[PDB]
C-alpha cells in the first residue's frame, strides 16, 4: 500500500478526515495514513517539528491536510505557521479549483476557474516594527524569483489543462515598482507561451467583475496578498468552502487541503460539516497518486450525490449530519 | 536572453512533445497512452509543428523545446523544396537550438532475427560541421565544386562526446571512421581531434578504421564494434546500413543532443505517408526513442521497466510489423507490450 | 570586444577630470615620459560640463581598457558612484603606508583598506513615515561580502601579507553584521595560513592612534570606510599621499584616496602630487610593469626623503614643479629602462 501523512489542522479539520477516512475505507484505496497530529493551531502548543512533518513529507512526497487555522496576536510572531511550512515545502504555488457542481445552484453556474496563488513572498512574511509610539510600519515583499517561478507555474498549468488565457491580478498603479516588478515578470514570461492570450487587471477590479461576470475569466495568478482574497470571494461564488478543493505543489512534493480557510461559525465537531471539500481534493490526490480508478470513483460518488439533492447539509440549502452524507457517499459508492 | 529554468513542479516533469506528418500522431498516442498505463511522472505538452504552416508559428513552437531541455517528436514531411533555401523544418530545429551530436542505438532484438545476432553499437555523429556540405557553386558550366567543411572545434566537441558516452555506460572500444588516406587532411585533423581526447581516457581502447574496410567489417563480424563516431557525412552509410542490420528504420531509437538542450528521434527517418492511419507502423523505435527519453531525465526504473517490455512482446512473432514482416497491428502490440507491462513497485 | 593590446606599449584610458588631476596628468605624463614607459594614454573627458550621455562615451572608452587613472570630480546620483555602477567596480582599495620622508606622529606603517561600493550600500533611500520620522536601510548582501571577501584574502597572498582583519559592529547589529562576519569566517576557513581576526570598530579606530603595526590588512563593509579610511590618511599625513584604487570582476580603476578636488589650489603648482603619482606606481602593479613601478616607489620617496620637497598640505615650502623634476632625476634611467 502506500502511506500519505494526514496533518488534521484545527477546526473541523480532523472531523473531515475522518470522512475521508471512512470514505477511503470503503472504496479500498490502498493507503495507510501516517498521521503526524496537530500541527499547532493552539490546540497543542507545538512548532518547530514542522522538520518532523517534513521528514514523512520528504518520503511520502505527498500530504493532505486540514487548515492550520492561524492565531492572533499569540504565540509571540504569530509568524504564519502554514506559510512557515510553506516556506519549509517551498509551496509557492497555491492552487484552488472553482468548478460550479451539478446539484448546488447558487448566484452562478457551469461557472470554470482556476486560482493560482504565490505563498511565501507577500506581506505573509511578518516584517513589522516601530518606527515611533503607534506609527506601525510593514512591508510588502516580492521577489523576481518567486514571481517568475510562479508565472512559470501559472502557464505549464494552463498548457497541461489546454486552458485559454491567464490573467495576472495586480495593484502595480499604487507600487509602481512592488507589483510593478511582480507584473513585468508575468509579460516576460507570457510572451514565452504564444499560444495563451494574457491579461492584467487591476485588483479590485478584477473582484468586481468576478460578481458581475467572472465568467470572462479563466485562469488567475497573483501575489499571496490578492491570493487569499480572491480565493474566498471564488469559492463563495461556487458554493461556499464545503466544497472548494485546493492544491498546492511544489518541486516535487504536492499537497491537497481545503479552497478557503474554513466555515467560519463554529459548527466545531456537531457533525454538520461538510466534507465535499476534502473528498474532491482527496480525490484529486488519487489523480495525482496514478490511482485514477479510485479518484475517478470517488470525485463521480460524490458529484452524483450532490447532483441528486435528496442529501445535503447546512451550508448546501439543507439539514444533514456529516455521517447522513458520508455514509450516503458510501452508500452510492458501494454498488 | 528571457530564459528561465526548465522546472519539474511537485512530480511530472513537463516534456515537450511533436506530433508530425504521417506515422507521427498515430504512435504518440499509444506512447502516451503506454506512459499512461505504466504511472510515468512526465506530463506532455502537444504542440502542432509542420506541413500545416511552415513559415513563422512552427517558431513560436521552438519555444516550448527551449523550455524543458527535453522533447521527443515524430517526424516533419520534407519541405517541397519550392524555397529550396534550407530550411529543413526538422534541420532548422537543429540549428537554432545549437544540437550538434546525433546518437542512435541499433541493438539486436531476441525476437527479431536477422542475418546477424548479438548487436550492440551507438553511433556518433556531428551536424553543422560533420561535412555534409552545402554551397556548391558553379564556377563554369559543366563543372561544380562542393566543400566539405572540417572545423577543428565542433570536432573535439563531438570526440568528448563519443568517451564521455563511453564511461558512464561501462563501454570499451570508440572507433573512429574516416578516409583520411583520401583527404589526408580534413579527415586526419578529425583524426588527430579523436587522439588528443583518447589520450584523456585511456582505459578506453581506441581505434581507427577506414570508412571503406568499416562498411566491409559491418555485414561480416559486426559485434566488435561498441562505440562509433564519424563527421556527419558518412553517418547517412553507418547508419541505415547498421539499421538494417538489426532489423529496419521502424526499430532504431535516435536522439539529437545540444550542449544543454537533448531531444529524441527515431533510428530511421521515414514520414510513412503511405502507411497514414494504416494502424500498422512499427511503434518499437518509437517507443525506444521514449527509452532512452526516461534514462536521460534519469527515471532508468521506468525506461527499464519498458525496455524489457518491447523486447517482452516483440518477441512472440505475431506482434510483428509489416515493415519488419509481420501480420499484426500496432494496437495488439501496443497492448501486449502493455500486458508485458506488469504494476511494478500502483493498482 | 577585447581588451585592445596592441604589440609594444599597452594602451590606458586616460582622464584629468576637474581639480589638479589636468595639472597633474600632464606631470605624471612627464613622469611616464622621462622613465621611458611603454604606456601611451587616451584621454576621456567629464562631468561638470559635458553632463549625462558625453561621460558615457568616454567610459565606453574605459569600456575598452581594462585599466584607467582618473582625478576627482564634481536626486540622481553623483558621477563617481554612475561610473563604478556602469562599470560593476566592487572593490574600493586604499594603500595607506609610512614615508621615511615625512615622519609622523607614528612610524612603520603599511595598510590596505579594501570596502565594497554598492555592498555597504546606506544611501538606498528613506521613507518620511511621518513628519520628523525617517528610516535609513543597511544592505548586506551574502554574495557581495563573500565576494569582497575573497578579494581581501586572494590579495592577502598575492602581496605576501600576513594577517586580514574584520571591521564590523555585529554586537549592536546581530544580523547585518553578524551575517558579514560568518561570511569572512567560511572564507578564513579555505585560506588557514592566513591569520583571520575580528573585532568591533570602536576598538579599532581605539587602535589606531595607539598601536597601527598591529594592522596589515583591513576588510569592513564599505560604510566604516570613510571613519577608517581618512584616518589611516591622515594617520600617514593626509590626503595627498594614500594612493586609491577601484577594482571590478574585469575592470580596475585607479585613483587618490580621497576625492577632493582642492579647487582653491587651482594652478598654484602647489598641490602635493604624491597621492596621483602612486596613483599610476599601483596601476604599473596591476598592468604587472613592476620593474617601472618600484622605480617610481622607491624615487618619490627617498626624493621625500628631503624636508624641502615637501607641499603645503603636509608642513613644507616647495612646490610641484621642483619635487617632480627633481623624481624625475632620482630615476635611474639606463638605455631606454628603469634600472
Amino acid at each position: 500500500s502506500f502511506p500519505v501523512t494526514m496533518l488534521p489542522g484545527d477546526g473541523v479539520g480532523p472531523e473531515l478526515m475522518h470522512a475521508v477516512k471512512e470514505v477511503f475505507k470503503a472504496a479500498a484505496v490502498p493507503v495507510e495514513f501516517q498521521e503526524h497530529h496537530l500541527s499547532e493551531v493552539q490546540n497543542m502548543a507545538s512548532e518547530e517539528k514542522l522538520e518532523q512533518v517534513l521528514s514523512s513529507m520528504k518520503e511520502n512526497k505527498v500530504a493532505i491536510i486540514g487548515k492550520i487555522h492561524t492565531p492572533m496576536e499569540y504565540k509571540g510572531e504569530l509568524a504564519s505557521y502554514d506559510m512557515r511550512l510553506r516556506r519549509k515545502l517551498d509551496l509557492f504555488a497555491n492552487v484552488v479549483h472553482v468548478k460550479s457542481l451539478p446539484g448546488y445552484m447558487t448566484r452562478h453556474n457551469n461557472l470554470d476557474l482556476v486560482i493560482i496563488r504565490e505563498q511565501t513572498e507577500g506581506e505573509y512574511s511578518s516584517l513589522e516594527h516601530e518606527s515611533a509610539r503607534g506609527v506601525i510600519e510593514c512591508l510588502k515583499i516580492v521577489t523576481r524569483a518567486k514571481s517568475q517561478r510562479i508565472a512559470k507555474f501559472a502557464f505549464d498549468y494552463a498548457t497541461k489543462k489546454g486552458r485559454g488565457k491567464v490573467t495576472a491580478v495586480h495593484k502595480a498603479n499604487i507600487m509602481k515598482l512592488g507589483d510593478g516588478l511582480f507584473l513585468q515578470c508575468c509579460e516576460e514570461v507570457a510572451e514565452l507561451y504564444p499560444k495563451i492570450k494574457f491579461e492584467t487587471m487591476i485588483i479590485d477590479n478584477c473582484c468586481m467583475q468576478l460578481v458581475q461576470n467572472p465568467y470572462q475569466f479563466d485562469v488567475l495568478v497573483m501575489p499571496n496578498l490578492y491570493g487569499n482574497i480572491i480565493d474566498n470571494l471564488a469559492a463563495g461564488l461556487v458554493g461556499g468552502a464545503g466544497v472548494v478543493p485546493g492544491e498546492s505543489y511544489s518541486a516535487e512534493y504536492a499537497v491537497f487541503e481545503t479552497g478557503a480557510r474554513h466555515p467560519f461559525a463554529q459548527a466545531v465537531g456537531r457533525n454538520i460539516a461538510n466534507p465535499t471539500a476534502m473528498l474532491l481534493s482527496a480525490s484529486n490526490m488519487l489523480r495525482h497518486l496514478n490511482l485514477e480508478y479510485h479518484s475517478s470513483m470517488i470525485a463521480d460518488a460524490v458529484k452524483k450525490v450532490i447532483k441528486v439533492g435528496k442529501v445535503r447539509t447546512s451550508d448546501m440549502g439543507g439539514y444533514a449530519t456529516c455521517h447522513d452524507f458520508t455514509e450516503e457517499i458510501c452508500r452510492r459508492v458501494k454498488d | 536572453q528571457t530564459i528561465p529554468p526548465s522546472a519539474k513542479y511537485g512530480g511530472r516533469h513537463t516534456v515537450t512533445m511533436i506530433p508530425g506528418d504521417g506515422i507521427g500522431p498515430e504512435l504518440m498516442l499509444h506512447v502516451k497512452s503506454v506512459f499512461r498505463h505504466a504511472c510515468v511522472p512526465v506530463d506532455f505538452e502537444e504542440v502542432h509543428v509542420s506541413s500545416n504552416a511552415d513559415e513563422e508559428d512552427i517558431r513560436n513552437a521552438i519555444m516550448a523545446i527551449r523550455r524543458n531541455r527535453v522533447a521527443l517528436k515524430g517526424n516533419i514531411e520534407t519541405n517541397h523544396n519550392l524555397p529550396p533555401s534550407h530550411k529543413s523544418r526538422n534541420n532548422i530545429l537543429r540549428t537554432s537550438l545549437d544540437l550538434y551530436a546525433n546518437v542512435i542505438h541499433c541493438k539486436s532484438l531476441p525476437g527479431v532475427v536477422t542475418r546477424h545476432k548479438d548487436i550492440d553499437i551507438l553511433i556518433v555523429r556531428e551536424n553543422t560541421e560533420g561535412e555534409y556540405s552545402s554551397l556548391e557553386h558553379e564556377s563554369v558550366a559543366g563543372v561544380v565544386e562542393s566543400l566539405k567543411i572540417i572545423t577543428k572545434a565542433k570536432s573535439l566537441r563531438i570526440a568528448e562526446y563519443a568517451f564521455k558516452l563511453a564511461q558512464e555506460s561501462g563501454r570499451k572500444k570508440v572507433t573512429a571512421v574516416h578516409k583520411a588516406n583520401i583527404m589526408k587532411l580534413g579527415d586526419g585533423l578529425f583524426l588527430q581531434c579523436c587522439r588528443e581526447v583518447a589520450a584523456r581516457y585511456p582505459q578506453i581502447t581506441f581505434e581507427n578504421m577506414i570508412v571503406d574496410n568499416t562498411t566491409m567489417q559491418l555485414v561480416s563480424r559486426p559485434q566488435q564494434f561498441d562505440v562509433m563516431v564519424m563527421p556527419n557525412l558518412y553517418g547517412n552509410i553507418v547508419n541505415n546500413v547498421c539499421a538494417g542490420l538489426v532489423g529496419g528504420p521502424g526499430l532504431v531509437a535516435g536522439a539529437n543532443y545540444g550542449h544543454v538542450y537533448a531531444v529524441f528521434e527515431t533510428a530511421t527517418r521515414n514520414t510513412g505517408k503511405s502507411i497514414a492511419n494504416k494502424n500498422i507502423a512499427n511503434p518499437t523505435a518509437t517507443l525506444l526513442a521514449s527509452c532512452m527519453m526516461l534514462d536521460h531525465l534519469k527515471l532508468h526504473s521506468y525506461a527499464t521497466s519498458i525496455r524489457k517490455a518491447v523486447l517482452a512482446s516483440m518477441d512472440n512473432e505475431n506482434m510483428h510489423t509489416p515493415d519488419i514482416g509481420g501480420q499484426g497491428t500496432t494496437s495488439e502490440a501496443i497492448q501486449d507490450v502493455i500486458r508485458h507491462i506488469r504494476v511494478i513497485n500502483r493498482a
